[PDB]
């Protein structure tokens, strides 16, 4: 769903999907060739 | 017919070889694409 989301201390609006994405154990949030928000893993639990 | 021919199947090889070949409509992709990457990537400038 379309939601307003704050995650790793990063607020916006946008859909919250499911991928496949790797991330390292390290490595909490993704950014795009913009350096904007793509992915993101879960603060409070293991998830991506 | 066969001058017409044989040239035609250089046409074919030299698009097909020569990766710069239509540089013209590429320069049309590439200026959109740093445009727009100049005005996305200057959303994260402070401006002051």
């Amino acid at each position: 769903k379309c939601v307003n989301f704050n995650f790793n201390g990063l607020t916006g609006t946008g859909v919250l999907t499911e991928s496949n994405k790797k991330f390292l154990p390290f490595q909490q949030f993704g950014r795009d060739i913009a350096d904007t928000t793509d992915a993101v893993r879960d603060p409070q639990t293991l998830e991506i | 017919a066969n001058q017409f021919n044989s040239a035609i199947g250089k046409i074919q090889d030299s698009l097909s070889s020569t990766a710069s070949a239509l540089g013209k409509l590429q320069d049309v992709v590439n200026q959109n694409a740093q445009a727009l990457n100049t005005l996305v990537k200057q959303l994260s400038s402070n401006f002051g």
